[PDB]
RNA sequence: AAUUCUUCA
RNA sequence: CAAGGAUAGCACCGGUGAUUGGAGUUAAGUCGUAACAAGGUACCCCUACGAGAACGUGGGGGUGGAUCA
RNA sequence: AUUGGGCGUAAAGCAAGCGCAGGCGGAUUGAAAAGUCUGGUGUUAAAGGCAGCUGCUUAACAGUUGUAUGCAUUGGAAAC
RNA sequence: CAGCUAGUUGGUGGGGUAACGGCCUACCAAGGCAAUGACGUGUAGCUAUGCUGAGAAGUAGAAUAGCCACAAUGGGACUG
């Protein structure tokens, strides 16, 4: 996350747990600035998926934005 | 200029002196050793207060002070301003500059906040070199 | 014409009893349409020496044309020792230059060109490096008559 | 046709050239005489198809070893050159090359550059349409 | 090995000691500061597998393996012959 | 500052009014002077390209009121991108909330508007603000909050005030547009621009 | 053999 | 293995140091007047000696010298 | 002082010479590709510099999109 | 700042480490780096960058972030 105070912008992005906050990542997944919750967040759809299959576990706010989009129904009948 | 020697043999810039070497210097209590911090201005001790003559083109009576500063120098200063308030040992607070009349004299002094305090009935340019402004 | 006059000297000769203080004046002289000149004179009073550097300056007055508003490329002037680059500008920006050799290429006619001076500061020596850098050039027409070439391509 | 005058290179033909046709410029002389080579004659071509140049002539003599080349200045009644300054940037003494993309162009371009490129020496504008870059030899105007 | 090949082409000069040779490369480039090209000499001591031999005065090439030694990164593989 | 609070001081000084000509035109004695203890011809003496290259940036930055640094951030925006720097410059210049309600005929000064303005009894866009510091893209309509239909100056700008041919409006509904951009001979021409715009160097 | 001519423009 | 401890001897870099050598800069300070003209003994350079100094002299070299030529 | 200076009188040609190393260097021809030319592949974190766009009463700013530059590897031609 | 270099360069057996390896060890050796600048000394965390500049670049390595090192000073080892 990086931006104004009062006014925050969270870059949802996957990486190891064991960097600090906002540092340095591999790659962009997306972005989230506060002002609606129904279309604020925007991913490639691709480049997530390809990180969730080679091993990944999603950060505790970015199950929602999965399950807003519409992309888990199509992940756990991909593994089972 | 050959560029074959430019290669063996690099140039060199200049980069003279600062205006003020003793304004840099800075010295702690730990087995001293000299290093500087480029310092805008430096507190010290007066020890000698006097009077002395400017050069040929022109005539005055100054008024010049050797001040030791934190540091082991010693340097001698230009006390600006109408008055005089340096009694032999007051401590001192030294400003940047240069000053043609006294050769050998490149500092000037903050007058009006430290047991000197500017004079009073100057009112233009009162900010530099310290004057409080009346009240009215 | 507009008649915009540069930086005047102060002189005088030296004789028995005081000395004869006598200034010049320099001036330059453009229709801002593309005919300028300049001219050196003295006198002993204002006006007189004003009057004849007009003249001699009017009087010797050469021709130069306007590519699209400036010079379409590069030219040092120098004589005198006193080198002073012109680098081509685009259709326009303003001018930028030296003082007198602002009024120089402004009263020539131009839009804008790009100008630095190099060596001295001499404004007399300028003007000329200013004069042989922007007579000394030539035209895409001369090439074309020159070369075996009807238009440049 | 007996050229009757001993002549020898300077330390190389392609300042030589440049200084020969200065001077003659200069002088206001006809031609010079200068030690032929096949990147003389191949500059001397190329830069003479650019109306830069007149009528030139390479010299050789009963063996295939010597040869020499004479070259027509180009110029209009009243003796006017047509060439109006030469400066040669590539020196024996340094070495200059410059790709493609930064190729300068002679005062706006409307000049000649001459660089050689690694396949056929030939001007700026032609050359940067085959992208191929080289090192650059003269600026004439 | 699988890695890139080292292009290191230079006069060897002595193996002085067994089973290693010492050979000088000559690299030219452009020095960024006057645009003039320059040329160096490195000197890298490399062991000789045996089955291929490096002799004096030739012009061998080196490339990349395992670290045999202090100082000794390398390891011969063609050789050209003498002159 | 926002505000020197003295208008006539520069107008003296600098020779040209800051309306048509009311402002100076007469009061008792008309003069075309230098004011203070130097009624005097000044005219030959300090004529420079940068005396009257400053004096022509005082007289634009007191006939838009703002002040030296709001300008120079106005200069750094229009020098971003492509355009004839003068020309954007007097049209951005122009393009102030205060000038634009003066030019609409709903105050009799530009400095009156740029205080109701900043007082918050002006609509921009259906949407309120106190900063006079937007520019006025076309497009846009204003409104002036209707409940200061009984104030009385707005009134008296609207009985008789000067209609601005590059604006639209209706004074009895208190509604107007920006519609068209401004020409170069439809606004004051005392101010040369390319002697304006040579004095910066700096950027 | 042969000398010096007080600062300030 | 060994941080350290003790001992003794080399290497490097500072601070200060009685006394002294000179240096720069200063309203009108004391001795002579060396140089700028042929500066009134041409000057200058190198070198050696000598004098309170200005510098003098000896040897070699140049005109960056004057008129008569 | 690479783009961008000079060594007669303004600072600067060593008193002169012999010259190892280094640097520079006549013409033909083939090869080589070390530089030099150049297609492709990979990379040069993000932010920021820059160019458009959106939002905070608007610039400040925040976000977003794109943006050069160097380097390795690989394939091609040989004027110098 | 003209020599530096003695586990220093190399070989074979062995041990040790996550692994190559003088990392160590038994023996044999006598090498290796240096005017294309080691060694000695002086100052310095490096980089993306910030400022200036048209640029080649001069300069500060703010804040921020990538990497490295440190935890009163000098050492040692366990746990995992």
């Amino acid at each position: 996350r990086m931006g104004r105070v009062h006014y925050p912008t969270y870059r949802i992005v996957a990486v190891d747990s064991r960097v600090k906050r906002d540092g340095k990542y591999i790659a962009l997944i997306g972005h989230l600035n506060p002002a609606l919750k129904e279309n604020k967040c925007k991913i490639d759809e691709a480049v997530a998926l390809e990180w969730l299959n080679k091993g990944a576990k999603p950060t505790d706010t970015v199950r929602s934005l999965f399950s807003q989009t519409g992309l888990w129904k199509k992940f756990v009948e991909s593994k089972k | 200029a050959t560029i074959a020697q430019l290669i063996r043999k690099p140039r060199k810039k200049k980069k003279v002196k600062s205006k003020s070497p003793a304004l840099h210097y800075n010295l702690n209590l730990l087995n001293k050793k000299v290093t500087n911090v480029y310092s805008p201005l430096k507190r010290g001790v007066c020890t000698r207060v006097g009077t002395m003559t400017p050069k040929k083109p022109n005539s005055a009576l100054r008024k010049y002070a050797k001040v030791r500063l934190t540091n082991g120098f010693e340097v001698l200063t230009y006390i600006p301003g109408e008055g005089h308030n340096l009694q032999e040992h007051s401590v001192t607070l030294l400003r940047g500059g240069r000053v043609k009349d006294l050769p050998g004299v490149r500092y000037h002094i903050v007058r009006g906040t430290l047991d000197t305090v500017g004079v009073e009935k100057r009112r233009q340019q009162r900010s530099a070199y310290g004057a409080k402004k009346p009240k009215a | 014409f507009e008649e915009r006059i540069v930086k005047l000297k102060r002189i005088s000769k030296t004789t028995k009893g005081g000395r004869n203080m006598r200034f010049s004046v320099l001036v330059v002289v453009g229709n801002r349409k593309g005919k300028i000149g300049y001219g050196i004179a003295k006198a002993l009073e204002v006006p007189n020496a004003i009057k004849k550097a007009i003249k001699a300056a009017h009087n010797s007055l050469h021709t130069i044309e306007i590519h699209k508003g400036s010079i379409y490329h590069e030219v040092i002037g120098r004589s005198g020792a006193s080198r002073v680059l012109l680098k081509p500008a685009p259709q326009g920006t303003g001018i930028i230059a030296g003082g007198a050799i602002r009024a120089i290429i402004e009263l020539a006619g131009y839009s804008d060109i790009y100008t630095k001076n190099l060596g001295r500061n001499t404004p007399i020596n300028m003007i000329h490096a200013t004069m042989d850098g922007i007579l000394k050039q030539l035209s895409p027409r001369r090439v074309a008559i020159l070369r075996n070439k009807n238009l440049n391509e | 046709i007996t050229t009757t005058k001993p002549i020898k290179a300077h330390f190389d033909p392609v300042a030589d050239l440049l200084t020969k046709i200065n001077n003659a410029r200069k002088a206001k002389l006809m031609t010079v005489t200068t030690i032929a080579s096949k990147l003389k004659i191949a500059i001397l071509e190329i830069l003479v198809k650019e109306g830069y140049l007149a009528n030139f002539q390479v010299l050789e003599n009963k063996s295939k070893t010597k040869r020499i080349v004479t070259f027509n200045l180009k110029y209009t009644q009243r003796r006017i050159p047509s060439i109006n300054g030469v400066k040669q940037i590539s020196k024996p003494g340094l070495r200059i090359y410059r790709p493609f993309e930064k190729l300068p162009l002679v005062l706006n371009g409307l000049g000649i550059a001459i660089i050689s490129t690694s396949d056929g020496v030939m001007t700026d504008k032609v050359a940067r349409l085959k992208k191929i870059g080289g090192e650059i030899l003269a600026y004439v105007w | 090995k699988r890695n890139q090949r080292k292009v290191l082409i230079g006069i060897v000069k002595s193996t002085k000691n067994a089973k290693t040779a010492t050979v000088q490369v000559e690299s030219r480039f452009k020095h960024p500061l006057y645009h003039k090209s320059v040329v160096r000499h490195k000197k890298y001591q490399a062991h000789n597998e045996g089955e291929v031999l490096a002799k004096d005065g030739d012009k061998v090439q080196i490339v990349e393996t395992r670290p045999l030694s202090a100082t000794k990164r390398f390891r011969i593989a063609k050789i050209i012959e003498r002159a | 500052m926002k505000y020197t609070g003295s208008i006539f001081k520069r107008s003296r000084r600098l020779g040209f009014s800051l309306l048509e000509n009311n402002k100076e035109f007469s009061k008792g004695k008309k003069r075309k002077t230098i004011p203070g203890q130097h009624g005097n011809r000044f005219r030959s003496s300090t004529m420079s390209g940068y005396a009257q290259q400053l004096q022509e940036k005082q007289r634009m930055q007191y006939m838009y009121g703002i002040t030296d640094k709001q300008f120079r951030r106005l200069f750094r925006l229009v020098l971003k991108q492509r355009g004839n720097l003068a020309v954007n410059l007097f049209r951005v210049l122009e393009s102030r909330l205060d000038n634009i309600v003066y030019r609409m005929g709903f105050a009799p000064t530009r400095r009156s508007a740029r205080q109701l303005v900043n007082h918050g009894h002006v609509l921009l866009n259906d949407r309120t603000v106190d900063t006079p510091s937007i520019i006025l893209n076309p497009g846009d309509k204003v409104r002036l909050k209707a409940k200061t239909i009984k104030i009385p100056i707005v009134k008296a700008a609207s009985e008789s005030g000067v209609v601005s041919p590059f604006v639209e409006t209706n004074n009895k509904t208190f509604e107007g547009t920006y519609v068209r951009f401004p020409e170069r001979s439809e606004l004051p021409a005392g101010i040369n621009e390319s002697y304006v715009v040579e004095w910066y160097k700096r950027l």
